[PDB]
């Protein structure tokens, strides 16, 4: 808090990139609800020392809490005709680019 | 509206003897060259490039005075070998955003005598490894680049 | 067991505009959220703060 | 009104205002029209007086010291406004006007009086003229269309000011016409004064008011008085105490001694009255992999039997001219056989006006339609008790045959675009399921029957007002290999269809094709004229008969033919219902488990041997032919019935739940669900089905 | 010209001219409610018969000209018929595919910005999340939800004004020109629809569909958000949960806490004056939130929250009925009820006077997070069933019931002094400080209250003093409800009465909201409060201080300059002025001025050097007792909270920086303003032909700063018209008028 004290140029934030494959909204509304729990600890007298989030459907969705798959037994889902071996195939090769390098 | 015009929406009935600080920004170039201004410029000493899609300086005119020139956000990839015969006085370039990448395009400018500053920000140069150390070596004059002298410490306010 | 995932979430602040490699960013949803000035060589100039 | 008052004028304003209306005790609620005019003339004053102040000398100027040019009288009290008049008259030795300014100008020293009229200025400038003549007080009469005036035609105002308050007085103008008040405010002003709203009871209306109270009131002004002045004295509770004890509920106990079966009419037994044959319907087919056209396929089907005999009558219809049906018949085969000879298939084939045919289509029936005049004179002149008809077994067979399977896929439904959501995914499986358990019933097949038949009729029917088309009653399957067949199950011959309204009927008269002898059951087919015709290799040779009537239809029964696929929709409803009550019950998805595990059985069907359960494919199948059935032999018996029966299986399923279920009159439940059993067999063997319901549940 | 004809001809006849001369242009819509026909019955059955013959659907008389007779098959997709009585031609729908196949192309670029309220659902459901369906026994309370997302916030009033200024801005009316609001998305939408030729009256609509809220009172069980309920069909059913997660945009509400806390600020700074609502009301009409004045976000948002429902209240607007306790608000059902405040012991004898509620009542305790019902008579907590997510807002929903239950048992079960104040460090109502008392523990307060049987009907669980299940034990008159408890579909608006102490009471003679129940929190806004008083700049700390003084000084930059330029010492000593030198050093406030003032008369020596910029960051440093240093200062340092922030005399800096290729200012990230380094007109009159034949209300855009025109204002009358000179605005003036009388 000492540190986020020491910058004042906080805008209204823009999602300059999107995950492409992902949940964005629920991106940007948890750093917008960080800076509102770190306001609230501010408010409150002495540090609690551990801040737990507001268990709140952003943070779940963020999280992948609400994305993970439901695990069955195999006798229920024995017709659905989705069902592969984990990691059936998906060794994509992807070529060298340079920002390794640069790292 | 592109340089020709802002130039002179800038000139504001002012002779051009008599600007000292012109600002031209996110204007235009002809296809990728500074048009519109003209040699008769000569009491110049703060000209603003900055967005103007920009491919080269060659067409640059003859600034005496010239001491803060910026081309950040351009696309200059090299042929600046021109800046230093055209501006003797220049001691602050803001090279930022350029599409250089390779120190031996900064080669021309270690012949400007009078060079204070060099900025060289989200340039493919500035990812290499002993950056800093390889230009200050190039242009011994420098004493700051991107902002910090030698051992990063923040350039003085007021320059 | 020591083994099980504790699925995070993690915001970075930066300065480095995803745009310039967007095929590096290709996990990650980056914001922006601040104007930061930093001393350039003329002035002071304001850039993007991003997460 | 109000309510824009308080949104436009400042709570400043309102409260001098409420002062002042209460300086005079007028309620600022009751009267609405003359709040808003004082807050206008208040804020009018006001924007007159600011935005102006005078030098030391004799000069006005617009914004530190320095008089304001203008003293505000109207928004002081009486007392406190002529006080301030009286001195500020024996400082400038100026004779005091009788009225009372509403403000006063240092810069002439002269009383300015300002007033804001909703009508022509000149009315209002010409009233304060004829009220104040030969006083030193300068009138400035303003408008909220934009008008002004003033006295010597001097307004003492710089023109910016004199326009910001005109703005205002323009912009309070049409916000409040936006919201419909001008009108009314308009018409509250006469003279100088703002009436208020009335509304009065008198003449004929008070005449008609003073005979519209209870006996003992002889005016509508004694009746109010009396509800003005009445205080509960316990009136309510004085006459429970001094009504007759036997007025009550009188809760009698439902026991399951108590239900009765319900008693059946007799009477003759009961005859078909479908549009089109249920069970006893041959099926003419062909394996068309066909153009799309009905005569085409008509065609092809009538000459794919070989076996047509000589046409011969086995049963009359005993109220009508048989022969005239054996000759339609013939000369409908006649027709198709002319198509043969050339003309390539016309698409459309229009019957010939016969007098056979004419009779047969109900036309030339038109009974007179006289006046008055010659009514008086006849000596016969009326208009009828329904024959109650008892229960047969045929209607319960026809129910059985079509709760069964077939070979073929009779229901062919649209895309769906792909699915993406997990529970699409599960609704699909669904639909699939049900679906494949639904598609090959009887069922279907009389929903299909039906809306073909009901479309091709109507498209007939708009397309050819006046003449006699011929509609086949084709239908199309997907035989179980999978090669389409294309099916005839008879003929129509449509009458002259010149619809208006939405009752108007069209006769026509159906032709269809049976294998069933009509002498095992004369009974069913009593509306019906049977023909015999050729004999059919099935190997035997079981005679062909034909079944001909002339029934009637209108535009509602075709709309209403054609959603039996909305009868389909029913069905799946209620088996997603009982699916989705199970699955949530269990914590998971019991669709595959109802439809595959076939352990799961319902009490569907009552043999012998007591109630005989079935697999929930049973239960869709029977559901669905449930709501077919209830589509075709829809009537007003029918909804009757399960109206007061729904009743009675409530208060019956309440007993068997224990909750001590209660009645206040079942006699009279039972006379009416008894009134709607008449003559109409679904209505019988739903009634029949609800007694042995009673009988096997509460026993 | 053909127009004119007609109006001519309908004139001729001496029966229709009545109507077209007496009914003034206000009942013309009353007129177009005299239509003829039957519309029709069963319109479906209708359709299933036109479509069966041929030429069903009308056109105008146009696809003569573009659409052949016949098709290359020889089919006749048009009729000369002329439907009813019209000049529209019928037409087989055959040519609907003929001009969707061989018709007229063109470029489709506005479409997908006029029907943004649909491309937008398109792109947000392109890019949602799918979870695996759970199903589990789904309960579904009944809230009442905004459906409409990207709403922009406007009332059904102002979006009919944003409109006429879009779409017809040659009609627009006299309440739009002379005024001074032209809000931002008229400024946009007209920029964007600037060549449209889609269809005027879509255009409106769809605009007003984009501009408006509206809420449905659904059967929610769960999200509750603005864009999880158009896909509600998709999330929740009977028995299952679809996991679902548009992946579009949201709002952020901040303009409402903006407006709550500028509300909590004016109302204590308005009663702790002398006359409150003098303070309340011209705070109202002069402070601004995010640069809109706050009377407009008063009569626009719906937000309900004590100090903004007495920001209202004091300002003559219906608030609704229902009475906000602890986060949880009740409103009414049934019964009648007295204060009748009355005298009490606490559990440690100390003497207390509280509220007794006389009076048996029924309340829906409605609540974020957890939903009741509550009927009570005096000191009689008869029923209490409570519902909602997890038992800690099972718990909360009960403690509140139970605080406002009326019973002596909790006052007497006291365990401490009943002495509590908030950041004010006031006397808070008793009832309320016994409501912070036991909202933290309340154990020794359960096993007062004990427990009773449940004959567990129709499966009910009940809740144990612990907070924990129990289907044969539960506390008294608390029955925690399964299946959800609905909540109510209507606020019952009604206008209450207020003191004079900013306690509203009703015309029957219960407070709803007191004053002393708002202190809840005084966290920072996140928008910018803009005040016209110099006392109130220093209300919210330092950083409200410096926006105020530098938004004072954008707002009057024309007199600031021509004082600084003609009258400096005049100019050095305003009030404006004072807070902000409260921040600046008290040993440097002199050194500092000194160099300004100097600083300033260069610019006034040596022409050119006029920096607007450097002037409006400089100025405030200039008032006071200024002295004489050779000290070239580089920055200038103020004292925020404890802290010594730097402004730079030459460049930017956190505390001010105004930024370059645009006009905006900003200081310590909070929103400034703009700085340059239609509308506004006023009625005179009827038509005055010595000034020429009527304009257009485009044409009066060529006019000078006093010149007169006559101009067509609105659907018809014209008026006279000039531009004015002076704001000729509503602020404190008009309310000096009507103040000082009310001495």
């Amino acid at each position: 808090i000492k540190c986020m004290k020491t910058f004042f140029g906080w805008k209204e934030p823009n999602i300059v990139k999107p995950h492409e494959k992902g949940i964005n909204p629920n991106y940007l509304l948890t750093w917008k609800q960080v800076l509102a729990e770190l306001q609230d600890i501010e408010n409150e007298e002495k540090i609690p020392k551990t801040k737990n989030m507001k268990k709140t459907s952003q943070l779940r969705w963020a999280l992948g809490e609400n994305m993970a798959p439901e695990k069955v037994d195999f006798e229920d889902c024995k017709d659905v005709s989705d069902l592969k071996q984990y990691d059936s195939d998906e060794p994509e090769s992807r070529s060298l680019a340079s920002w390794i390098q640069s790292e | 509206m592109d340089m020709k015009r802002r130039i002179h929406l800038e000139l504001r009935n002012r002779t051009p003897a008599a600007v000292r600080e012109l600002v031209l920004d996110n204007c235009k170039s002809n296809d990728g060259k500074i048009e519109g201004l003209t040699a008769e410029f000569v009491n110049l000493e703060f000209l603003s490039l900055i967005n103007v899609g920009l491919i080269s300086v060659s067409n640059l005119p003859k600034l005496p005075k010239l001491k803060k020139l910026e081309l950040s956000e351009n696309r200059i990839f090299g042929g600046l070998d021109m800046l230093a015969e055209k501006l003797p006085n220049l001691t602050h370039l803001n090279l930022s955003g350029n599409k250089l990448k390779d120190i031996s395009t900064l080669e021309p400018l270690k012949k400007l005598e009078c060079l204070k500053s060099l900025d060289l920000f989200n340039c493919e140069v500035t990812n290499l490894n002993d950056y800093r150390e390889s230009v200050f070596k190039l242009l011994p004059q420098l004493t700051y680049l991107d902002g910090y002298d030698r051992e990063d410490q923040e350039a003085p306010d007021s320059d | 067991n020591d083994t099980d995932v504790v699925n995070f979430v993690s915001m970075e602040f930066s300065l480095t505009d995803p745009r310039l490699e967007p095929h590096k960013w290709e996990k990650y949803c980056v914001l922006e959220i601040g104007n930061m000035l930093l001393r350039t060589a003329v002035g002071r100039v304001s850039r993007p703060m991003f997460l | 009104m109000e309510d824009f008052v308080r949104q436009c004028f400042n709570p400043m304003i309102v409260e001098l205002a409420e002062k002042a209306m209460k300086e005079y005790g007028e309620d600022p609620k009751i009267e609405t029209n003359k709040f808003a005019a004082i807050c206008t003339h208040l804020e009018v004053c006001f924007m007159y007086s600011d935005f102006h102040f005078i030098d030391e000398r004799s000069e006005s100027i617009i914004v530190a010291l320095l008089k304001h040019r203008f003293e505000i009288i109207e928004g002081r009290d009486r007392t406190m406004a002529w006080t301030v008049v009286n001195s500020i008259c024996n400082t400038t030795g100026v004779e005091k006007p009788k009225f009372l300014p509403d403000l006063y100008d240092y810069k002439e020293n002269r009383f300015i009086e300002i007033g804001v009229t909703r009508r022509e200025v000149h009315t209002y400038y010409l009233e304060k003229a004829n009220k104040i003549k030969s006083e030193k007080t300068h009138i400035h009469i303003f408008s909220f269309t934009g008008e002004e005036m003033a006295t010597k035609a001097d307004y003492t105002l710089d023109e910016e000011s004199r326009a910001r308050i005109k703005t205002r007085l323009f912009t309070i103008r049409q916000e409040m016409a936006t919201r419909g008040l001008w009108d009314s405010f308009r018409q509250s002003e006469r003279g100088e004064e703002t009436i208020e709203e009335k509304f009065e009871i008198t003449g004929t209306m008070r005449r008609l008011a003073d005979q519209s109270l209870p006996p003992n009131f002889s005016s509508l002004e004694n009746f109010r008085a009396y509800v003005d002045g009445f205080e509960p004295n316990g009136c309510i509770e004085g006459k429970l105490s001094q009504m007759s004890k036997e007025v009550n509920a009188r809760i009698e106990p439902f026991l399951k001694t108590t239900p009765r079966p319900l008693k059946l009419p007799d009477g003759p037994p009961c005859s078909q009255r479908s549009k089109f044959l249920l069970m006893d319907a041959l099926k003419l087919s062909i394996e068309d992999p066909g153009e799309g056209i009905p005569l085409y396929d008509a065609i092809k089907c009538m000459k794919t039997f070989f076996g047509w005999k000589e046409p011969n009558i086995v049963k009359p219809h005993e109220k009508g001219i048989n022969p005239n049906y054996l000759l339609t018949w013939k000369q409908v085969l006649a027709e198709l056989q002319d198509i043969e000879n050339e003309e390539k298939i016309p698409k459309t084939k229009n019957m010939k006006k016969t007098s056979q045919l004419r009779w047969a289509l109900g036309e030339n029936m038109a009974p007179e339609k006289v006046d008055f005049e010659d009514c008086k004179d006849v000596s016969d002149l009326k208009q009828d008790e329904p024959e109650s008809r008892s229960l047969a077994s045929w209607i319960q067979s026809e129910f059985n045959k079509a709760c069964e399977l077939t070979d073929s896929s009779w229901i062919e439904l649209d895309e769906i675009g792909e699915d993406v959501a997990p529970i699409e995914h599960i609704a699909s499986m669904r639909r699939n399921y049900f679906t494949a358990e639904v598609s090959h019933c009887r069922a279907t097949e009389y929903i299909m029957k039906g809306v073909y038949i009901n479309t091709a009729l109507l498209n007939a029917s708009c397309a050819a007002m006046d003449d006699f088309q011929l509609i086949p009653m084709i239908s199309k399957c997907r035989t179980k290999e999978g090669r389409r067949k294309t099916n005839l199950y008879g003929f129509i011959i449509k009458g002259r269809s010149h619809l208006r309204n939405d009752t108007d009927v069209v006769n026509f008269v159906s032709m269809e094709f049976s294998l069933t002898d009509p002498r095992l059951e004369p009974h069913k087919w009593e509306k019906y004229c049977v023909l015999e015709i050729g004999n059919m290799l099935l190997r035997v040779s079981r005679p062909m008969f034909l079944y001909v009537r002339t029934n009637g239809t209108s535009k509602i029964k075709m709309k209403w033919g054609m959603e039996m696929r909305r009868c389909l929709l029913q069905s799946l409803q209620q088996i997603e219902s009982m699916i989705e009550a199970e699955s949530s019950v269990k914590e998971k998805d019991m669709t595959k488990e109802f439809f595959e595990n076939k352990s799961e059985t319902w009490p569907i069907g009552e043999s012998p041997k007591g109630v005989e359960e079935g697999s929930i494919g049973k239960v869709c199948r029977t559901l669905l032919a449930k709501s077919v059935f209830n589509s075709l032999y829809a009537s007003s018996q029918l909804e009757g019935f399960s109206a007061e029966s729904r009743k009675l299986l409530l208060i019956a399923q309440a007993l068997r739940d224990n909750l001590e279920p209660g009645t206040f009159d079942l006699g009279g439940l039972y006379e009416a669900i008894e009134e709607c059993l008449i003559n109409d067999p679904w209505v019988l063997l739903n009634a029949s089905w609800f007694n042995s319901f009673l009988a096997h549940a509460l026993k | 010209m053909e127009r004119i004809k007609e109006l001519r001809d309908l004139m001729s006849q001496s029966r229709t001219r009545e109507i077209l001369t007496k009914t003034t242009v206000d009942h013309m819509a009353i007129i177009k409610k005299y239509t003829s026909g039957r519309q029709e019955k069963n319109p479906a059955l209708r359709m299933k018969w036109m479509m069966a013959m041929k030429y069903p659907i009308t056109a105008d008389k146009r696809i003569i000209e573009m659409i052949p007779e016949r098709n290359e098959q020889g089919q006749t997709l048009w009729s000369k018929t002329n439907d009813a009585g019209s000049d529209r031609v019928m037409v087989s729908p055959l040519a609907v595919t003929w001009w969707n196949r061989n018709g007229p192309t063109t470029s489709t670029v506005h479409y997908p910005k006029v029907y943004k309220t649909y491309f937008e659902k398109v792109e947000r459901l392109k890019h949602g999340t799918f979870g695996p369906v759970h199903f589990r026994n789904q309960v579904k309370i009944r809230r009442r939800v905004d459906t409409n997302p990207g709403h922009a916030d406007l009332s059904a009033k102002e979006a009919q004004d944003v409109i006429m200024e879009v779409v017809f801005p040659n009609e627009v009316g006299a309440r739009i020109l002379t005024s001074e609001s032209q809000l931002t998305i008229t400024k946009e939408k007209k920029e964007e629809l600037q060549d449209c030729k889609i269809a005027p009256l879509m255009v409106a609509y769809m605009l007003e569909r984009e501009l408006v809220r509206k809420t449905r009172f659904l059967p929610v069980a769960g999200g509750t958000s603005s864009v999880y309920i158009e896909v509600l069909h998709l999330t929740q059913g009977t028995c299952w949960e679809q996991m679902y997660t548009p992946g579009g945009e949201v709002r952020n509400d901040d303009v409402d806490q903006s407006l709550i806390i500028a509300a909590r600020n004016i109302v204590r700074r308005a009663t702790v004056s002398a006359d409150p609502l003098a303070s309340l009301l011209e705070m109202c009409h002069s402070t601004q939130i995010g640069g809109i004045r706050m009377v407009d976000i008063l009569r626009q948002n719906p937000t309900e929250e004590q100090a903004v429902d007495i920001c209202k209240a004091a300002m003559g607007l219906r608030i609704s009925s229902s009475f906000s306790f602890g986060g949880f608000t009740f409103k009414r059902t049934s019964g009648s009820s007295v204060t009748k405040e009355e005298e009490v012991l606490t559990g440690n004898l100390q003497t207390l006077k509280i509220r007794v509620h006389e009076g048996y009542e029924e309340f829906t305790m409605v609540g974020q997070r957890a939903t009741a019902i509550l009927r009570k008579a005096t000191r009689r907590l008869i029923q209490l069933i409570v519902s909602g997510r997890n038992e800690q807002s099972i718990a909360e929903a009960i403690i509140v019931a139970m605080v406002f239950s009326q019973e002596d048992c909790m006052i007497k079960a006291v365990r401490g002094d009943l002495n509590f104040v908030n950041r004010a460090n006031q006397r808070l109502n008793p009832m309320h400080q016994l409501l912070r008392h036991f909202q933290k523990d309340a154990k020794v307060l359960f096993q007062n209250w004990g427990t009773e049987p449940i004959d567990n009907v129709m499966g009910m669980i009940g809740i144990l003093p612990d907070m924990t299940p129990s289907t044969e034990m539960s506390l008294r008159g608390v029955r925690v409800s399964k299946m959800g408890v609905d909540e109510y579909s209507s606020t019952e608006r009604v206008v209450v009465s207020i003191d004079r102490f900013l306690r509203v009471r009703d015309q029957r003679g219960n407070v709803l909201l007191s004053p002393e129940e708002v202190s809840e929190t005084q966290g920072t806004e996140k928008l910018t409060i803009t005040y016209s008083s110099s006392m109130m700049w220093e209300i919210n700390g330092p950083e409200s201080v410096l926006v105020n003084t530098y938004q004072w000084i954008i707002r009057n930059w024309e007199t600031v300059k021509i004082q600084w330029s003609q009258d400096p010492t005049m100019l050095y000593n305003k009030m404006e002025f004072e807070p902000f030198q409260s921040l600046v050093p008290k040993a440097a406030r002199g050194q500092y001025s000194g160099f300004v003032r100097t600083l300033f008369q260069q610019m006034r020596d040596v022409l050119g050097t006029f920096d607007t910029v450097q002037i409006i960051k400089l100025l405030p440093f200039a008032a006071a007792p200024p002295k004489q240093s050779r000290m070239q200062f580089s920055s200038l340092t103020v004292n925020v909270r404890g802290s010594g922030m730097r402004i730079l005399i030459r460049g930017n800096s956190p505390v001010f920086n105004y930024n370059k290729a645009t006009k905006r200012l900003t200081v310590l990230g909070k929103d400034a303003g703009a700085l340059t380094e239609l509308r506004g007109f006023l009625i005179l009159g009827k038509e005055d032909k010595r000034y020429g034949p009527a304009l257009s209300i485009n044409e009066l855009s060529n006019l000078a700063k006093g010149e007169k025109a006559n101009v067509l204002i609105g659907q018809g009358d014209v008026v006279l018209v000039m531009k004015r000179k002076r704001d000729s605005s509503i602020l404190t003036d008009s309310q000096t008028a009507t103040k000082r009388i009310r001495m």
